[PDB]
């Protein structure tokens, strides 16, 4: 008994969404805001994966999605498909296909633009500016959004490399 | 019940053409056409009705109740069906399931429109606008005529129903009877018997239909000493009475369409 | 053979479904069966049942060829099928699986912060997972 | 272990701060939380009976959902006067990761209000009838009240 101890984020991430609904109208602003929340716990969770894993750091991009599929096991135990690699394989798209971040919500979020996954964009985002990778990230596809499968898609842009010391 | 449907049936096999004694077996149901009466169907509700108050259980026996005002429908007897959903439907909305609540609300509409308690016709026809959005909003508007004709008094429309002696028994009607959601709220009370409130009351209808734009009323009241969305001027409180007196208005009472909402909606204060 | 489907609140319906082993009850029983369970949970709540154990009720009601089990939830949550029989073919034991998973979807939905506790239950998603539910016992 | 993802993501709870409203969450959390809690009840000690009556004290509910969820039952744990009751730790799982010093107090109510108005019971005593406040007085030991809703 008592095997998953996380079904309450699915949730507590629910009361945040609409929360944030309730205080400004915008689809956008739940996605922005909620993004650079996540930026920040991306910022403070990369410390800790790498103070386990032991790393020595994303100096390649198949080792970059390596570890990030590693922490996503970890913490959110689910499996990135590592798929729909680019000619130049700076880019690479992540396969969920079960949303970890939640559980069944539901499919209508009973209007559109309403991204789910700005956590998941700081997730991913946030340790790379931690890991010193200036890199973007954007949603290809989202299951919820009335689709099958959830894929993912970050590109990589600077090496961020530390100035001045 | 079944009972008297199976009667309803022996009239229709009747209503056919009708020799081994079948017209005794129609004797039978000639017999059988006596006991058509369905009075004792009635007090065998009543006998279950009391059976189960017995434990004291409302909702059961009040369902019983809907039963028999349904039954007096059947039989035509408008009177005292009115009278046991005149007790239900405050009953009802009190149960806040609008469903059943307006299905028995139409059958009250028929109940009064036959009896002509048009007074309590009209109470539940307009806590039925009032959320009457799971029915048709043509009816809505044919019903909100109705209320503009009853309160000139005018014969109400569902004469599609109606036949003439019932008619003129609630033209008999009114001389005798003497008297959707919005909301009340408070800028300011408990003054320094120098301040001036004014119209914090939204009048919102929730209606689809509007109801005709006309006037507008406030009553005074007396605590310590005597002293979609449409907003139109009021200038509720100018006056400049004492202080410290909340003056929250037992009903609204503004003449919006008609007199009002009767039917027991109103908010306290702020 | 019909099962309606049904949770229930404090005093309203939220989620009523009435369907067969076919397809939709086409009988027009939708009120009649909506007054018969208000009735039964109203006078059960009054008894006893509610009470802190995940209650089972069968056949704690007994229709025309309908034989309703109420459950309780500690979250004063219940829930209703029916049996188009006085006498069919079929379990208990799945009658509890079946309103396990029920309290299962119904707590998914919970995740659901959208929808507020006491409202109808407006998705397709998840009322098609219920009609599945159904599709598992008819 | 599956702790500072709830750790962090809480403390994000705390960081909008927003000047409109004491409860950065609404008691929503609360009753989707303990409901998944719930589905970890799917047994309970309690009678089959429909014609007796037995209760789950919240307080027995409250410390296995806590080894569940906070990971240190009740160290006081008071029954007063009335039909409610207090609560009193001299630790709080979120509190330990401060120092005892009482800089922000306002925080550490907002991370218990998890267990406030909760989707309730009609029997005292009955698992889940739950009207809270947190009154800390000191920074690991917090301490909070119950107060009936009804009566």
């Amino acid at each position: 008994a008592k095997k998953v101890n996380s079904e309450f984020l699915t949730l507590t991430y629910g009361a945040l969404v609409t929360q944030m609904l309730r205080d400004f109208e915008n689809a956008e602003d739940v996605n922005k805001q909620l993004e650079r929340i996540g930026y920040n716990m991306g910022m403070r969770l990369i410390e800790d994966f790498l103070a386990r894993t032991s790393a020595p750091r994303c100096l390649e991009m198949r080792e970059t999605a390596d570890r990030i599929q590693q922490a996503f096991r970890i913490y959110l135990n689910i499996q990135p498909t590592i798929s729909n690699w680019s000619p130049a394989s700076d880019e690479f798209s992540l396969v969920f296909d079960s949303n970890p971040l939640t559980e069944f919500v539901e499919l209508p979020p009973d209007l559109t633009n309403l991204r789910y996954s700005a956590i998941l964009s700081g997730c991913i985002r946030g340790a790379l500016e931690m890991v010193q990778l200036e890199v973007q990230c954007w949603f290809v596809q989202d299951q919820l959004k009335g689709d099958n499968v959830t894929e993912l898609r970050v590109k990589f842009v600077r090496r961020l490399e530390e100035v001045i010391p | 019940m079944k009972r008297r449907d199976a009667a309803m049936e022996a009239y229709a096999a009747m209503q056919a053409s009708s020799v081994a004694e079948q017209q005794a077996n129609m004797q039978l149901c000639d017999q059988e056409r006596s006991y058509n009466h369905s009075a004792a169907i009635i007090a065998l509700l009543s006998q279950a009705m009391a059976q189960f108050k017995i434990y004291k259980c409302l909702r059961f026996r009040k369902k019983l109740a809907i039963d028999m005002a349904e039954e007096y429908l059947k039989s035509g007897d408008h009177a005292k069906a009115l009278t046991l959903y005149s007790l239900m439907l405050p009953d009802y909305r009190q149960e806040k399931w609008t469903t059943i609540f307006t299905d028995v609300l139409l059958k009250t509409l028929r109940c009064a429109l036959l009896s002509g308690s048009v007074a309590d016709y009209i109470a539940c026809s307009v806590e039925a606008l009032s959320l009457r959005h799971q029915s048709d909003q043509s009816e809505r508007i044919l019903i909100l005529e109705n209320l503009w004709q009853v309160f000139q008094g005018v014969p109400p429309m569902p004469k599609t129903q109606l036949t003439p002696e019932a008619q003129a028994l609630w033209t008999s009607a009114l001389a005798n009877v003497k008297s959707v959601e919005m909301c009340a709220t408070f800028e300011r009370v408990q003054l320094s018997n120098d301040d001036l409130l004014q119209l914090q009351l939204i009048v919102r209808v929730l209606t689809d239909i509007p109801l005709r734009i006309r006037s507008f009323h406030v009553i005074l009241a007396d605590a310590g000493n005597p002293q979609s969305y449409y907003q139109l001027f009021c200038s509720t409180e100018a006056q400049q009475f004492h202080e410290n007196t909340q003056l929250r208005i037992v009903r609204l009472e503004a003449h919006m369409g008609t007199d009002q909402v009767a039917a027991l909606l109103t908010c306290s204060s702020n | 053979m019909a099962f309606c489907i049904a949770v229930i609140g404090k005093d309203n319906a939220p989620l009523y479904l009435t369907t067969s082993d076919m397809e939709q009850e086409l009988e027009l029983q939708y009120h009649v069966n909506a007054a018969l369970d208000v009735v039964e949970e109203k006078c059960l709540i009054g008894k006893g049942a509610p009470e802190s154990k995940e209650l089972y009720l069968g056949l704690l009601y007994s229709t025309e060829n309908h034989k309703i089990y109420g459950f309780v939830t500690n979250t004063r949550v219940k829930f209703i099928v029916v049996i188009d029989s006085s006498n069919v073919a079929l379990r208990e034991n799945e009658v509890r699986a079946i309103f396990r998973n029920l309290h299962l979807l119904y707590t998914d939905a919970i995740c659901n912060p959208f929808y507020i506790p006491g409202e109808s239950l407006t998705s397709k998603k998840f009322d098609r997972a219920v009609q599945k539910l159904m599709s598992g016992t008819a | 272990s599956e702790e500072i993802l709830f750790d962090c993501l809480h403390a994000e709870i705390v960081n909008y701060c927003l000047d409109s409203n004491k409860e950065h969450d609404l008691a929503t959390l609360e009753y989707i939380g303990f409901t998944t809690g719930y589905r970890l009840i799917e047994r309970l000690t309690r009678e089959v009976s429909r014609f007796k009556d037995e209760l789950e004290t919240m307080k027995f509910i409250c410390t296995d959902f806590w080894m569940l969820i906070y990971k240190k039952q009740v160290d006081n744990l008071r029954t007063n006067n009335h039909g409610m009751y207090v609560v009193q730790d001299k630790a709080f799982r979120f509190l330990t990761r401060i120092s005892p010093g009482t800089k922000q107090l306002e925080h550490a109510p907002k991370f218990v209000a998890f267990t406030c108005g909760l989707v309730r019971g009609a029997l005292s005593n009955l698992g889940i009838n739950s009207t809270v406040t947190a009154e800390v007085q000191s920074i690991p030991a917090c301490k909070f009240h119950i107060e009936v809703n009804r009566n």
